[PDB]
């Protein structure tokens, strides 16, 4: 029942800053991040890519906790 | 795909360290310093300036493998004289000549 | 669905149901081609 | 004229060339300054696209790949600081430039699209980057797409600093000419004459300049290369002399920071 | 199907050099190397690129879009 | 490629969601990509076993329907650049995808 499946995605630093992917699978504190450019899955922290909307809009840290929505 | 990064071959990972110096058990005062994201553009140069030195009697480096961006320096000195210290002066040395031939180089194309 | 069937060679933004029939309001053709995705489409140049 | 470090000779000088001469220097120091200046200096180049609509007949990853490849000013790219070390999300007015391309169909003959077509709707903070370079007479640019009546292309592009290392696109230089000892008196080859090496071989351009011709002198053993005779091209983005003076400074920069580590781990034993 | 931005061996940008080319071959009436020489392409790896291009996007142009 | 084959009369298959109150023996895939008419509009990054046309058939305990959704090769990957919709000889749908990748 995690927050974090199926939302559309952008990654902040480390070296795929500005990156777009969807969340696939959760481990724990990782998280599986596709890439749309780039045909290759990374696996990084959930509490640091932030979060959109799937149609497309404002982004959002990891506060989605109190918020179980998109944007 | 196992493509590596493009990032990965000059950008200091997470418990990387720029520099590593192992002594060297051959021959007496001898180190090997192992540099990092570095593809031989550093190393030619080095070896060349310690080469140049006339304490040094030995001064030598290669890339095991063009996969990984990283090459070992083997540097051996006379007795007395610390490799760390040639290797600061060789250092030194090439800023001097880079800051004079840039100024050099300026002034020609001022005119 | 709605908004999301392009008629072939008549380029009109016909929206289709569960129910309609695959075809076209102007010329009648029984091939129809979904428009687009609304969401972010990014890439990278490298 | 300063100290008895390598010395200059420009011979020819354009908005896209620079030739020098380069004496009192090793060959070590040369080839270093050449790859570091074809392949070291950080410019400006487009990394990301987002599109909207493209009704055209090219694939988004082709338009994506020629809009990266597209070169853009990087004079002030010293003010400019590197998406992975900025404090931010994506990108911010200080470590990225956005531009904005907009096609439409109108006439019935085909309406090409240049890069004058690029509009920056960022901030440059009075920085002279992100402007294409449009180096014709007729002052279009690079041609990007082609698109008739009907056709629409919309798409936002961010533009991140970055070295020709890591991608080919960031590369200032297009092509630079290095050669030394235009006769062989250092014997650093072995001609291929059929039946006579002058004949077979054609004389380069620099054996004029300097470098007199040999006689039937005994071999020289304790000769050195020191004269090199190069040629640097620039694409556009940055001027050639600055090509070269960043090229140094660089190099500069390399050495002293492979200095510094070294001082810093000499701490850190003691 | 359209002329490559840069050129793949050293990387000198041909974008603008295409339209330049056409003219160039179409009312001067130039041969290809005169107008290679004239457009500024002196080494022969940037000569193939547009000496050996193929313009295949009016094929595509020509059918009727959406 | 993928068509609404009919078996009898009321055995039809049809073209939608599915969803696991009424589906058995379903794919571990994602649906998330697909829409309500069951296709991946264009545009849409695809890979691994996505599933790009969702079909289920009746099955003659509930779970009257049983998922036939046709999953992404497992090799491939890209974005859905095209999707045709239209109908066969007889009547039914008929659902034609495409994916497109650059290979350096
Ligand atoms: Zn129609
Ligand atoms: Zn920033
Ligand atoms: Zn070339």
């Amino acid at each position: 029942r995690e927050v974090a499946l199926g939302k559309t995605v952008r990654i902040r630093s480390a070296g795929y800053k500005g990156q777009l992917g969807i969340v696939k699978d959760v481990n724990g504190d990782k998280a599986t991040v596709e890439l749309h450019s780039k045909n290759k899955h990374i696996t990084i922290d959930k509490h640091k890519l932030t979060y959109y909307n799937r149609e497309g809009g404002e982004g959002i840290t990891y506060d989605e906790l109190v918020n179980r929505r998109g944007r | 795909m196992n493509a590596p990064d493009r990032f990965e071959l000059f950008l200091l990972g997470e418990g990387e360290s720029k520099l590593k110096i192992d002594p060297d058990t051959k021959a007496p005062n001898a180190v090997v310093i192992t540099f990092e994201k570095e593809d031989h553009t550093l190393g030619n140069l080095i070896r060349a300036e310690l080469l140049n030195d006339r304490k040094v009697l030995f001064a030598a480096y290669k890339v095991e493998h063009p996969f990984f961006a990283r090459f070992k320096l083997r540097i051996q000195t006379t007795e007395g004289y610390d490799p760390k210290d040639a290797l600061k002066n060789a250092c030194n040395s090439i800023i001097n000549k880079l800051g004079a031939l840039k100024t050099n180089f300026e002034t020609e194309w001022n005119l | 669905a709605t908004l999301k069937y392009i008629c072939a060679e008549c380029s009109s933004k016909l929206s289709l149901s569960r129910t309609d029939a695959v075809r076209c309001k102007d010329c009648g053709h029984r091939i129809l081609l979904k428009a687009r995705t609304k969401r972010l489409v990014q890439f990278e140049a490298r | 004229m300063s100290e008895e470090g390598p010395q200059v000779k420009i011979r020819e000088a354009s908005k896209d060339n620079v030739d020098f001469i380069l004496s009192n220097v090793d060959l070590a120091m040369a080839n270093s300054l050449r790859r570091v200046m074809i392949a070291e200096i950080p410019t400006l180049a487009i990394d990301s696209v987002e599109v909207e609509t493209n009704t055209t007949v090219l694939a988004d990853e082709f338009i994506a790949h020629r809009l990266g490849l597209i070169p853009l000013q990087s004079m002030d790219i010293e003010q400019l600081e590197y998406s992975r070390d900025c404090f931010c999300e994506d990108h911010c007015d200080k470590c990225s430039v956005v531009l904005t391309l907009q096609a439409f169909g109108e006439s019935e003959s085909t309406t090409n699209v240049y890069s004058k077509d690029l509009v920056i709707v960022s901030n440059l903070m009075g920085r002279n980057i992100g402007h294409p370079i449009i180096q014709d007479k007729e002052g279009n640019g690079v041609l990007i797409c082609k698109l008739r009546k009907g056709q629409e292309l919309k798409l936002t592009c961010v533009a991140k600093k970055g070295i020709a290392k890591e991608h080919a696109k960031w590369g200032p230089a297009a092509a630079i000419e290095f050669e030394y000892d235009p006769w062989n008196k250092l014997k650093h080859t072995d001609y291929w004459y059929e039946q006579d090496s002058a004949k077979e071989w054609p004389q380069s351009k620099n054996c004029e300049y300097e470098d007199p011709p040999n006689e039937g002198d005994p071999f020289d053993y304790k000769a050195q290369a020191d004269t090199f005779y190069m040629n640097v091209e620039s694409v556009g983005s940055i001027p050639v002399d600055q090509v070269v003076v960043r090229g140094i400074d660089t190099l500069q920069k390399k050495v002293a920071s492979i200095l510094l580590a070294l001082t810093q781990m000499d701490q850190d034993k003691v | 199907m359209i002329v490559p931005v840069r050129c793949f061996s050293c990387g000198k940008v041909v974008g603008d050099k295409w339209e330049s080319y056409l003219n160039l071959l179409q009312e001067d009436e130039l041969d290809e190397g005169t107008a290679l020489s004239r457009l500024g392409l002196k080494r022969y790896c940037c000569r193939r690129m547009i000496l050996t291009h193929v313009d295949l996007i009016e094929k595509f142009l020509r059918y009727n879009p959406l | 490629m993928d068509q609404e084959k009919k078996y009898g009369m009321s055995i039809t298959e049809t073209f939608e969601k599915p969803q696991r109150t009424n589906t058995l023996r379903m794919k571990h895939g994602t649906y998330d990509k697909l829409d309500d008419d069951g296709l991946i509009a264009p545009g849409v990054r695809v890979s691994g076993e996505d599933v790009i046309i969702g079909k289920t058939t009746p099955i003659s305990a509930y779970h009257s329907k049983r998922d036939a959704s046709t999953p992404l090769r497992s090799t491939e990957n890209g974005i859905v650049d095209q999707v045709l919709v239209t109908t066969n000889q007889d009547g039914l749908k008929f659902v034609k995808v495409r994916v497109r990748t650059t290979k350096i």
